[PDB]
C-alpha cells in the first residue's frame, strides 16, 4: 500500500507463477491481494544484513557483513573502530555495499 | 553402498561446525519462510531466521548433515546428535 | 519474467572433457552451410540466406525469433554454422604441436 | 516511435527549451527526430501513422537545475547544431570534499 | 514470401491490442502500462565492432594487412600481393577507386563533407547502368559533384 | 567415457528391442533377471489385480458391458486425476482380451513356455489370434526359422482350444 | 590453471591431450556458476525421516 | 559494481559458498542451456512450446 | 506391448509437505506425476505395481530451491511401441490423409501411401469413411495395424502403421 515512493515501501510483487507486477502503474486497479508463497520485493529496512566492502580488499576483514540503518544525507556511515580492518579513512574514500537476495545467503552472511 | 560409513565407526568430529550451523540455520530458515511446518512452540516470533535458531537450540530440526571425505565416502550425522558447542 | 519451463531434468555439471572437433562432427553439428560472404540482401532489409548473419544461426535482436528453435533472444543459445574449406589449413595454436608430431613419426608411412 | 518516457512539455516549436525554464531528471532539453525505413516492426506498436523515431538528448538522471543559455549556430559543414547550458547550485553537505 | 519471425509484446492479462508499453531503460524492464505486469526482463542497450554506412559501400566487409609490433616485410609484401589478385573484389574496387578520386577532387576545392557524401551517393546510384557507358569518367565525376 | 554415438535401429522383426529393453534385465535389488513380456489378457489381469489391491489399501486406511462399468467406476474411485490414459487402456484391454480368469492364463503360460521362444515372441503369440501357421509367420516375422510349423500348428489349435467364451 | 596465466595456451594443450577436469576446485565451480565444495558447501544437507516422524 | 576476483577470494576465505554463487549467478548473468547426454556440447534444439 | 519394468524417478517435495505424513504425499505425487504419463525412453507408464512397497531413499535438500529431492524406485506397467509389431485397435477419427487407430494409450496413424490401393477415401458418407469392395473402414471399426515407424520424444510418442500386408486391416 505504501508504494515504491515512500520508505518503508515496496517496488515489485512476484506471484507464485513467476509473474512480476510493478507497483508503479498498478494502483489504478487498487492494492493487490497477497497470497502465501508470493514474493514482495521491499526496500531494505533496518537490521537487514548487508555485505560492506572496500577495494582492493586484500584480506577477509576488508569485506564484512553489517546491519542496515537507514539515515538522512548522501553518505555511508560506519563506526570508527571498524576503520582499521578496512584500511579506510574519511578523506573521500568510497565503499561498496551488497544486499543478499535469499534467506540462505541472508543467514549465511550474518552467521559467518 | 560401500561409500556409506556405518554409524558404529564414524570418525568425524561430533561437534557441529560453524559452516554446518550456518547452512542448517539458513536452510531451515528458508523452509520456514516457504510455509514449512514449525516443530517448536513459538512464544512470539516472525523472523524465519530467529525461528530456526529456536529450533536448533531445542534440537527440533529434522535434518542430517552428510559430511564428505576426500575419497567420496561420507558420514551421516543428525542435527539432534551433533553437539552445538561453538 | 525469466526463461520458460522445461521438461528436461535439472542437473549439475560434474566433469569437463576437452577435445578436438572431428570434421564429421562439425558438419553434423552445424545447422547451416555458410557460402556467401555477405550479411544482408541487396535490399538491406532482411539477412540473406547463407550469409554470415543467417537467420538459422539465431537472433540477437529483441524483435526477431530464431529460425531454428523459434525462441527469442533471451532463450536461444545460438546455433553453429560451418564453412567447407577448399584445402586443409593449419591450426595457429597447434603449429608447434604439429611440428613435434611430424618429427616423431616417419613422413612416408606414419610409423 | 521509441519516444522517451520523459516529458517534452518544456520544448518549443524548434525543439529547444527556452533559457530560464527549470529542468530536472529525465527532462528532454533537445528535441530531434529522424526518419525510419518501412517494413521494420519492433514489439508491434509500429503503424502507418508512425514515420519518425526519437533521437532527443535527455537531461542526466541525477542532475537538475535551470537552463541558463541555449545557443544555435552552424558548424564548418553548414549543419545546424545547438549548445544548451544548464545552471545549478551546489551547497556543501556531509559528503563534499574540502 | 518468408517466415514471419516477428515478436510482438502484448499483455496476456489485459489483452488490449495494441497495448500501451513503457520501456523502463533504467530498470531494464518492459512493463504493461495498464496492469503493471512485466512482459520482458534483461533488456539490452541500443571497441569490438565497427560502424560502416551501407549507402555508399553497401555490404562489403574487408580487412587490410599491415605491420604489427613484430613483422617481416616478406610476408606483408606477398600477403598484400595475394589480396590484390582477387576477382570478387575487383568489380567493387572500381567503384571504390571512383570514390577515392571524388574525395580528392572534392577535398581540393574546399567543400563540406556533405557534398562529397552526396556526390559519392549520386555516383553509386547512377553507376552500373547501360545509359552511362559511352561517357568519359571525368564527365561522370563532375556531374555527380 | 566414450561417446561412440552408434545405436542399432529398433525393430520387432529383428528382435532388436533396444538398449533399455534387453533380454537380460537388472531389477531394483541388483540381481539379473529375464525380461517379462505380458500379452493383452495377461496385462488386463495384472493391472486390475493391483487396482483391487489399491482399493483395499485406501479403504483399510460377467459380460463386457457390466464389467466395463464396474472397472470404470472402480477406476475413478481408486485413482486420482489425469487418468484419461488409464481409462483408455482398461477399456481397450477389455474389448480385446482373449482370457478372462487367471486359470486360463496360467494354463496358457505353462503351454507356450515349452517353446523356448523370446519373451517378446511369446507375448505376441498370446496377444494376436492366429488361425494358421502361415498367419503367424507373416504377422510375426521373428517366428520364421525358430519353430516348426508342426509344433506351431498344434500350438495355435490348442491356444484356440481354450479360447474364452 | 588457465585462470591464472597463459589462458589460451593452457586450453589448447588440454584439447590436444584431451585432459579431463573433475571440477573439484573452487575455480571450476565459480566458472560454472555452481556451489563450490567449500565452507558451507563441503557437505550435503539431507532430510531425516526417522527423526521427523518422532517429532510429531 | 565490479565484484572482482579479489572480492571472490575474500568470500572463499569466509566460507560463504552459497552467497558466492548468488552474487555470481542471481545478481549477474544467469542462463539456462540444454546439453546432450552423448556429447557435452550446447547444441540441443529445444522447442519448449 | 505391455511390460513390467523397474523404474526410477526424482521427485521434488515443497517444504510445505515436510510433516509427519510426508511419505504419503510422496506416494500421492508418484501416482499423480507418473501414472498416465508418457516417456520416450520407457513408453507410456500406465499403472504402478506394489503401491505399498515403493523404495524411497533419503532426500537431499537443494542449495537454493529449498525443496527436497527424493530418488524413488518403483515397479510399473508400461506400454512401449516398436516398429514392425502388429497390434489391434479401434478407429477414432477419419480424414483424407488417413484414419487414426486407437491402441491402448497410443494413436496409430495409417497414411494413404501405406494403405492398399483398393481402399479409397469417401467424404460423402457421414461420418467420413474409407470404402472398398471387400470391406469398409470407419470410426469405431476394429483394424489390425502393423506399426511401421516410431518417433519417440522425451514426453511424447507417435507411430505410423500400415495395413497393406496380408491379414491386416478390417478384422
Ligand atoms: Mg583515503
Ligand atoms: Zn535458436
Ligand atoms: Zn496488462
Ligand atoms: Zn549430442
Amino acid at each position: 500500500r505504501n508504494g515504491p515512493n515512500e520508505h518503508p515501501g515496496a517496488k515489485y510483487v512476484i506471484r507464485d507463477s513467476g509473474d512480476r507486477i510493478d507497483l508503479r502503474y498498478s494502483k489504478r486497479a487498487g492494492d493487490i491481494q497477497l497470497q502465501y508463497g508470493w514474493k514482495v520485493e521491499r526496500h531494505i529496512m533496518d537490521n537487514d544484513p548487508v555485505l560492506f566492502n572496500r577495494q582492493p580488499s586484500l584480506h577477509k576483514m576488508s569485506m564484512m557483513a553489517h546491519r542496515v540503518k537507514v539515515i538522512p544525507y548522501s553518505t555511508f556511515r560506519l563506526n570508527l573502530s571498524v576503520t582499521s580492518p578496512y584500511n579506510a579513512d574519511f578523506d573521500g574514500d568510497e565503499m561498496n555495499l551488497h544486499v543478499p537476495q535469499s534467506e540462505e545467503t541472508r543467514a549465511e552472511l550474518s552467521q559467518l | 553402498k560401500e561409500k556409506a560409513i556405518p554409524k558404529d565407526q564414524r570418525a568425524t568430529t561430533p561437534y557441529m561446525t560453524k559452516y554446518e550451523r550456518a547452512r542448517i540455520l539458513g536452510t531451515r530458515a528458508l523452509q520456514i519462510s516457504m510455509n514449512a511446518p514449525v516443530f517448536v512452540d513459538l512464544e512470539g516470533e516472525t523472523d524465519p531466521l530467529r525461528i530456526a535458531m529456536k529450533e536448533l537450540a531445542e534440537k527440533k530440526i529434522p535434518l542430517v548433515i552428510r559430511r564428505y571425505l576426500p575419497d567420496g565416502s561420507f558420514e551421516d550425522w543428525s542435527v539432534e546428535e551433533l553437539i552445538v558447542d561453538l | 519474467v525469466g526463461q520458460q519451463y522445461s521438461s528436461a531434468p535439472l542437473r549439475t555439471v560434474k566433469e569437463v572433457q576437452f577435445g578436438l572437433f572431428s570434421p564429421e562432427e562439425v558438419r553434423a553439428i552445424s545447422v547451416a552451410k555458410i557460402r556467401f560472404p555477405e550479411t544482408m540482401d541487396e535490399t538491406q532489409t532482411r539477412a540473406k540466406i547463407g550469409g554470415l548473419n543467417d537467420p538459422r544461426l539465431g537472433s540477437i535482436d529483441r524483435n526477431l525469433k530464431c529460425q531454428t528453435c523459434q525462441e527469442g533472444m533471451n532463450e536461444c543459445p545460438g546455433h553453429f554454422g560451418h564453412i567447407d574449406l577448399a584445402k586443409p589449413v593449419f591450426h595457429v595454436g597447434f603449429i608447434a604441436k604439429i611440428k613435434k608430431v611430424c618429427e616423431c613419426v616417419c613422413m612416408h608411412c606414419g610409423k | 516511435l521509441r519516444m522517451k518516457h520523459g516529458t517534452y512539455d518544456k520544448l518549443d516549436d524548434d525543439g529547444l527549451i527556452a533559457p530560464g525554464v527549470r529542468v530536472s531528471g529525465e527532462d528532454v532539453i533537445i528535441g530531434k527526430t529522424t526518419p525510419i525505413s518501412p517494413d521494420e516492426e519492433e514489439l508491434g506498436q509500429r503503424t502507418a501513422y508512425h514515420s519518425k523515431r526519437d533521437a532527443s538528448t535527455p537531461l542526466r538522471s541525477t542532475e537538475n537545475g535551470i537552463v541558463d543559455q541555449v545557443l544555435v549556430t552552424t558548424n564548418q559543414d553548414g549543419l545546424k547544431f545547438v549548445k544548451v547550458r544548464v545552471r545549478t547550485t551546489k551547497i556543501p553537505q556531509i559528503g563534499d570534499k574540502f | 514470401r518468408g517466415p514471419n519471425l516477428n515478436i510482438v509484446l502484448t499483455c496476456p492479462e489485459c489483452k488490449v491490442y495494441p497495448p500501451k508499453i513503457v520501456e523502463r531503460f533504467s530498470e531494464g524492464d518492459v512493463v504493461c502500462a495498464l496492469c503493471g505486469l512485466v512482459l520482458s526482463d534483461k533488456l539490452v542497450d541500443t571497441r569490438v565492432g565497427e560502424a560502416s554506412n551501407p549507402l555508399l559501400d553497401g555490404n562489403n566487409l574487408s580487412t587490410r594487412i599491415g605491420k604489427g609490433e613484430t613483422t617481416d616485410m616478406r610476408f606483408t609484401k606477398e600477403l598484400n600481393k595475394a589480396q590484390g589478385k582477387n576477382v570478387m573484389d575487383k568489380k567493387d574496387n572500381e567503384v571504390q577507386a571512383a570514390f577515392a578520386k571524388i574525395t580528392m577532387l572534392c577535398d581540393a576545392a574546399e567543400l563540406p563533407k556533405i557534398v562529397k557524401d552526396c556526390a559519392k551517393e549520386a555516383y553509386k546510384l547512377c553507376h552500373d547502368e547501360k545509359t552511362l557507358k559511352g561517357k568519359s569518367m571525368e564527365s561522370i565525376m563532375a556531374a555527380s559533384i | 567415457r566414450r561417446l561412440k554415438k552408434v545405436e542399432e535401429e529398433e525393430n520387432a522383426a529383428t528382435l532388436q528391442l533396444g538398449q533399455e529393453f534387453q533380454l537380460k534385465q537388472i531389477n531394483h535389488q541388483g540381481e539379473e533377471e529375464e525380461l517379462i513380456a505380458l500379452n493383452l489378457s495377461e496385462a488386463r489381469l495384472v493391472i486390475k489385480e493391483a487396482l483391487v489391491e489399491r482399493r483395499r489399501a485406501f479403504k483399510r486406511s460377467e459380460t463386457r458391458e457390466k464389467e466395463l462399468e464396474s472397472i470404470d467406476v472402480l477406476l475413478e474411485q481408486t485413482t486420482g486425476g489425469n487418468n484419461k490414459d488409464l481409462k483408455n487402456t482398461m477399456q481397450y484391454l477389455t474389448n480385446f482380451s482373449r482370457f478372462r480368469d487367471q486359470e486360463t492364463v496360467g494354463a496358457v503360460i505353462q503351454l507356450l513356455k515349452s517353446t523356448g521362444l523370446h519373451p517378446f515372441e511369446v507375448a505376441q503369440l498370446g496377444s494376436l489370434a492366429c488361425d494358421t501357421a502361415d498367419e503367424a509367420k507373416t504377422l510375426i516375422p521373428s517366428l520364421n526359422n525358430k519353430i516348426s510349423d508342426d509344433e506351431l500348428e498344434r500350438i495355435l489349435k490348442e491356444l484356440s482350444n481354450l479360447e474364452t467364451l | 590453471r588457465c585462470s591464472f596465466e597463459e589462458t589460451v595456451e593452457i586450453l589448447f594443450e588440454a584439447g590436444a591431450s584431451a585432459e579431463l577436469d573433475d571440477c573439484r576446485g573452487v575455480s571450476e565451480n565459480v566458472i560454472l556458476g555452481q556451489m563450490a565444495p567449500i565452507g558451507t558447501g563441503a557437505f550435503d544437507v539431507m532430510i531425516d525421516e526417522e527423526s521427523l516422524v518422532k517429532y510429531m | 559494481l565490479r565484484f572482482g576476483e579479489m572480492e571472490r577470494d575474500c568470500m572463499i576465505a569466509h566460507g560463504a559458498a552459497s552467497f558466492l554463487k548468488e552474487r555470481l549467478m542471481e545478481a549477474s548473468d544467469a542462463f539456462r542451456v540444454h546439453i546432450c547426454g552423448i556429447c557435452g556440447l550446447m547444441t540441443v534444439i529445444a522447442k519448449l512450446n | 506391448m505391455f511390460f513390467i519394468k523397474d523404474l526410477s524417478l526424482n521427485i521434488t517435495l515443497h517444504p510445505s509437505f515436510f510433516g509427519p505424513r510426508m511419505k504419503q504425499y510422496l506416494k500421492t505425487k508418484l501416482l499423480e506425476e507418473v501414472e498416465g504419463s508418457c516417456t520416450g525412453k520407457f513408453g507410456y507408464i500406465l499403472c504402478v505395481l506394489d503401491y505399498d512397497n515403493i523404495d524411497i531413499q533419503r532426500g537431499r535438500i537443494l542449495p537454493t530451491d529449498g525443496s527436497a529431492e527424493f530418488n524413488v524406485k518403483y515397479r510399473a506397467v508400461v506400454f512401449k511401441p516398436f516398429k514392425g509389431e502388429v497390434v489391434d485397435g479401434t478407429v477414432v477419427s477419419c480424414s483424407q490423409h488417413g484414419f487414426e487407430v486407437q491402441v491402448g494409450p497410443m494413436k496409430v496413424f495409417v497414411t494413404k501411401h501405406l494403405m492398399p490401393q483398393d481402399l479409397t477415401f469417401n467424404a460423402g458418407s457421414n461420418p467420413p469413411s474409407y470404402q472398398s469392395s471387400e470391406d469398409v473402414i470407419t470410426i469405431k471399426s476394429r483394424i489390425r495395424v502393423k506399426i511401421e515407424g516410431c518417433i519417440s520424444q522425451v514426453s511424447s510418442i507417435h507411430a505410423i502403421g500400415s495395413i497393406k500386408e496380408d491379414y491386416l486391416g478390417a478384422i
